[PDB]
């Protein structure tokens, strides 16, 4: 009858105003997986700025929303499906650690997956304080569980701070390209990584997960114009 | 018989009613004359069908004189020599053919790439909304292209005059269509956060509006002030300049965002095979952003007119295709998409 | 813009070859 | 199902060699990535090495590279290693885990706990 | 450990106590189940526009 | 000793397979070889649904086969009309990440569940007339993957815990846990008499549960790699599963055995969605490569093809009444074909 469809069309319409403004709210901010071990510090840099986690932060009103990962079981193969929308994956491992290759085997599992291929990865190689009193120390080496670490030099494009002995500099950018070999073996333009050297008190870390958010929507405009 | 030959006709019962002898007011296919004295020499200027020859130039020195029952004839040539010229249509009618082709290839080519476009509801977003206004903006622009040139041509009327309205309204609007792509793809590279705030809303008025404006001004001012044959023709500067300082602006300002992509592309490429794949960047932009508007936009028109109109008519004409061909069959989400319907078909 | 500039100078360009040929005719 | 069975393991002296070897049944052998998992006594699982589907690409972990060489043959479903230089912290569980899915170079969960497609595993001392 | 072991194989021990039917009876109980509603299958026959709410 | 215990399983299991394989002599596409087949089925879409944002896991049709219910990543939950394509319900979800939904049998509930833990029923029949949750269920520990409503007032929920719990709605309380399963439970799937149901986990095995006991009546394991989606027979005796080795699976309660698979060479891709028709002669399965196939069961013949998808399907679903079948995507459109 004509009053049962003149209902069903008011309720539409007003349902389709409503979904308009959650879009209009949904398409502005920016959906961020926070990934890491129990190792990895990711705690603090979450206090820094259930069963899943989310924190709501806002950089040059701009919002970002960061769903860590929770009270979830170490299988991660079905649920890490979920998150092939989202602008980036914050990986964080900590670097003065074997957690490393564990690490190295779960982000190359992430980088190879089908899903999660067009989704790009910022990696985080926390713990440098810790990894730098370590090497200072010298009673644990990186020799004995890499034995490429041996024939490593420090490159020529690094730019350590000033004050940091080469000893600890050749170490962390050894790491860093051991991710950085995984990360352009596979990914020709689809997705890329942004390894940071951050502390786990850093205070920039919002403006670094900013600009990598920046980088990565600029290249997929890029890409979607043929332009890359 | 035409319409020129009338304006003899009509000084001719004018001077015949004045003149009823010193010397009769005889008329000629040139001018109408006025009695004088005997022997008196009479000065007058050459109508305006003379002065078609040298715009630039107006002078009126034309004498004649009388005779006790007549006027003698001792000044053949100073008609020629008031307006004519001491002395073109292979290469006009070489143009006009060449563009006509190249205008039919886009129509063509763009009608194509527009059905793939529209027929495929995943190939729907914003970028594609645009190029599809561009495209539409190329075709109208064509439409009206042939419209005018059998209206003016192959056949003044208030028709022709709305031809002319709409041809110029065409290819300005084409123009910002053009600059609309370079202004979309800028906002997106720089503004990337908070980047869809209704700016498709505005960029279609903006684009098919600017025109309507600057159309209706320099109708009406032609209306008023120089109502001269079927407005085929630009002798006012003013009025010509109207409808061509936002073309030219757009160019320019089109140019400068095309730089500016091209800043930022070369330093997402030397992030820590450059050289290549930024000149494969930049010749795939320049036929969406036109510019190759660029090259002769500041020079006069005087200046080189011929390899002006050469190059931006015969290889101006198919940027509609290039642009087709480029953005829409070699896309690789079109081709995939065409690849899949095929399996699937 | 480019065919504003061509259709002037060809419409110009007819105008002169007619009255050229007006002129021929009545002298 | 899916049947996964180590063969091989023992006390040997260090510097000795030894054979590891792991029948499938259950599936296609020639469509899955084939791993490698050691559980040290005290300690969670690490993961020792990995080989393609066809064989082409395999990997190690660093503290066993050059020193042990792992091999399939997909007409007799098997997996096997070779160990050249038992070092004295070798000693540990040794399981022949499995890709979950085929035709895929992701292979997640491998290492974690109670995972579906691991075998029983073999006991070596040094 | 060892209560998994003795829950598994208890678990065993119950599912082994069913007893099995013949599987070409289970087959035509399907066949016959299947060619008793052929008629009643709106996808299986095409119906007409005029009967489908989604003509 | 552990040994001992795992030698006793291993030859309990082969008792068991030794006793299966006496209890079948001829396949079921040796005993149908003489039927005719169905012929190739033009399904073209009838209807398109374009309310959601984000990608969508899960739908489910109404017992008036005429409602129904999508849930997206985008935190909406919406209820269609399919007759009208007129949407009814739209509810906001306090978690964003949901995987599930269930259209409850009397139509006045509806649930949904996901990487949050927590089942959340909503009652449709308000007296504010604004819908709202009523009811949330915060027992389990891994994320939600299905759930399905017995009555108003019992709801059987599986979990990436590798447990499966039977709720009950009023006190809030988990009556029965469902125990066995070694992986994360993906899909269940409830008799027709809601007396037994089965669940399919990532274990490559697939469970017969009682509900009134609680234990685990059969196991069945034919299957290579994880199972994704799980449907009961419509005569009540049988069930197909579909995993991520591209293959459908049917399987017998009676003969605790598999009877046929359903397998073709240029499929590779996995299965996320099975379901039948009403008379159970057609086997629509989900696939991953954009589109969906239908399956003759009693031939193993591919019949038909639903290829109108951009994108990964994820969920399906057949009318009670069988005039419709709904198909869900990552494309967030759903497509009800005829």
């Amino acid at each position: 009858q004509r009053n049962e469809e003149k209902a069903q069309r008011e309720a539409n319409k007003k349902i389709e105003k409503q979904l308009q403004k959650d879009k209009q709210v949904y398409r502005a901010t920016h959906r961020l997986l926070l990934l890491g071990a129990g190792e990895s510090g990711k705690n603090t840099i979450v206090k820094q700025m259930s069963g899943i986690f989310e924190t709501k932060f806002q950089v040059d009103k701009v919002n970002f929303h960061m769903f860590d990962v929770g009270a979830q079981r170490d299988e991660r193969r079905k649920w890490i499906q979920c998150f092939n929308d989202v602008t980036a994956i914050i990986f964080v491992v900590a670097s003065s650690s074997n957690r490393l290759q564990a690490a190295l085997k779960l982000f190359d599992s992430i980088w190879n997956n089908k899903w999660l291929r067009d989704t790009s990865v910022i990696l985080f190689l926390n713990k440098q304080d810790l990894l730098a009193e370590k090497v200072l120390a010298g009673k644990s080496k990186i020799e004995d569980y890499f034995p490429e670490f041996a024939r490593y030099t420090t490159p020529e494009d690094a730019t350590p701070e000033p004050g940091e002995d080469p000893r600890v500099t050749r170490a962390k950018y050894f790491i860093r390209d051991e991710f950085l070999r995984i990360s352009t073996a596979s990914g020709d333009g689809r997705h890329y990584c942004y390894p940071h050297f951050t502390c786990s008190v850093d205070t920039e870390n919002i403006r670094r997960v900013f600009n990598d958010c920046r980088d990565i929507i600029q290249r997929m405009h890029l890409r979607q114009y043929e332009l890359l | 018989d035409c319409i020129f030959k009338k304006e003899q006709a009509m000084c001719l019962e004018k001077i015949q009613r004045a003149n009823e002898p010193g010397c009769p007011g005889m008329w000629d296919n040139i001018t109408c004359w006025k009695p004088a004295h005997v022997g008196e020499m009479v000065l007058v200027s050459c109508p305006e069908l003379f002065r078609i020859f040298n715009p630039d130039q107006d002078m009126g020195v034309v004498s004649r004189n009388c005779t006790e029952d007549g006027w003698s004839e001792p000044f053949p040539h100073y008609f020629d020599a008031c307006g004519f010229d001491e002395y073109q249509d292979y290469y006009y009618l070489s143009v006009k053919a060449l563009y006509t082709v190249g205008y039919s290839t886009s129509l063509v080519t763009l009608t194509t790439a527009m059905v793939i476009l529209c027929r495929f509801r995943k190939l729907h977003c914003t970028r594609n909304f645009i190029h599809m206004n561009l495209f539409v903006s190329f075709m109208l622009r064509a439409i009206s292209v042939f419209i005018k040139d059998w209206i003016l041509y192959a056949e003044s009327t208030v028709e022709c005059k709305a031809v002319m309205v709409f041809f110029h309204y065409c290819v300005v609007s084409n123009y910002f269509w053009l600059f609309i792509e370079g202004l979309y793809l800028f906002t997106l590279l720089v503004e990337t956060f908070f980047p869809e705030r209704r700016y498709f809303y505005w960029y279609t008025i903006i684009g098919w509006g600017t025109p309507t404006v600057c159309v209706t001004v320099w109708a009406t001012l032609r209306l008023y002030f120089d109502d001269t044959g079927c407005w085929d023709m630009n002798d006012s500067t003013a009025l010509w300049w109207v409808i061509k300082g936002p073309v030219v602006g757009s160019i320019m300002v089109n140019f400068v965002l095309f730089i500016g992509i091209i800043v930022i592309l070369v330093q997402k490429l030397q992030s820590p095979s450059i050289y290549l794949r930024l000149a494969r960047s930049t010749l795939l932009l320049i036929p969406l952003f036109g510019i190759h508007y660029t090259v002769f936009a500041f020079s006069p028109e005087n200046v080189s007119k011929r390899e002006r109109l050469v190059f931006e008519l015969g290889l101006g004409s198919f940027q509609g295709f290039v642009v087709a061909v480029l953005y829409c069959f070699l896309n690789g989400e079109v081709q995939a998409e065409i690849k899949r319907k095929w399996r699937s078909w | 813009h480019s065919d504003g500039i061509f259709t002037d100078s060809y419409s110009r360009y007819r105008k002169q070859m007619a009255v050229k040929k007006y002129l021929a005719a009545v002298l | 199902q899916v049947q996964l069975q180590e063969s091989g393991g023992g006390l040997v002296q260090p510097g000795g060699s030894l054979r590891l070897s792991c029948a499938a049944s259950g599936f296609t052998f020639s469509n899955y990535k084939m791993n490698w998992v050691r559980q040290a006594p005290g300690k969670g699982l690490e993961w020792v090495s990995d080989i393609s589907q066809s064989g082409a690409s395999i990997s190690y972990t660093g503290s066993v590279k050059g020193r042990f060489t792992i091999s399939r043959d997909n007409a007799k479903n098997t997996l096997y290693l070779q160990m050249n230089s038992l070092k004295p912290e070798d000693t540990a569980v040794y399981y022949c885990a499995r890709c979950p899915a085929p035709f895929t170079r992701d292979c997640f969960d491998v290492t974690s706990t109670t995972y579906a497609y691991r075998g029983q595993g073999t006991q070596v001392t040094v | 450990s060892i209560a998994q072991a003795r829950k598994l194989v208890e678990q065993l021990k119950m599912e082994a106590n069913i007893d099995r039917i013949k599987v070409s009876k289970a087959a035509a109980d399907l066949m016959a189940y299947c060619e008793a509603h052929a008629k009643e299958d709106p996808l299986l026959t095409p119906v007409p526009a005029s009967e489908n709410p989604f003509r | 000793e552990l040994d001992q215990l795992r030698q006793e399983a291993e030859q309990l299991k082969n008792q068991i397979r030794d006793a299966r394989k006496a209890c079948a002599d001829a396949t079921l596409s040796q005993i149908t070889n003489n039927i005719d087949p169905v012929g190739r089925i033009q399904m073209r879409t009838r209807r398109t649904l374009r309310g959601h944002l984000a990608k969508i896991y899960a739908m489910h049709w109404g017992t008036d086969s005429r409602l129904l219910v999508s849930a997206s990543q985008d935190g909406k939950l919406i209820i269609w009309d399919s007759y009208t394509t007129n949407k009814v319900h739209a509810i906001p979800l306090r978690s964003s990440w949901v995987m599930t939904c269930a259209y409850a049998p009397s139509g006045n509930y509806v649930a949904c569940g996901g990487l949050d833990n927590i089942c959340s029923i909503y009652n449709l029949k308000t007296r504010e007339g604004n819908v709202r949750v009523s009811r949330e269920l915060a027992g389990h520990t891994g994320y939600l993957s299905c759930c399905r409503f017995l009555d108003d007032n019992q709801i059987v929920t599986s979990s990436g815990d590798t447990t499966c719990a039977l709720w009950d709605i009023e006190t809030g309380q988990q009556t029965t846990t469902f125990t066995g399963h070694t992986g994360d439970v993906m899909s269940l799937s409830l008799a027709p008499d809601t007396r037994l149901f089965v669940s399919g986990a990532c274990d490559a095995s697939a469970k017969l549960w009682d509900v009134r006991e609680g234990m685990c009546r059969q196991t069945f394991t034919g299957h290579e790699s994880d199972i994704n989606a799980i449907c009961f027979f419509p005569n009540g005796n049988a069930f197909a599963t579909g995993s991520d080795d591209a293959t459908c699976r049917l399987f017998d309660l009676r003969a605790d055995q598999e009877l046929m698979t359903y397998s073709h060479d240029n499929i590779i891709c996995g299965i996320t969605s099975v379901s039948f028709s009403k008379s159970g002669r057609l086997l629509l399965a989900g696939y991953d490569d954009f589109n969906c196939n239908v399956w003759d069961a009693l031939k193993a013949d591919r019949a038909g093809v639903l290829a109108g998808h951009d994108n990964r399907v994820s969920c399906l679903g057949v009318t009670d009444d069988g005039m419709a079948v709904a198909t869900g995507s990552w494309d967030s459109f759903l497509k009800i074909w005829n």
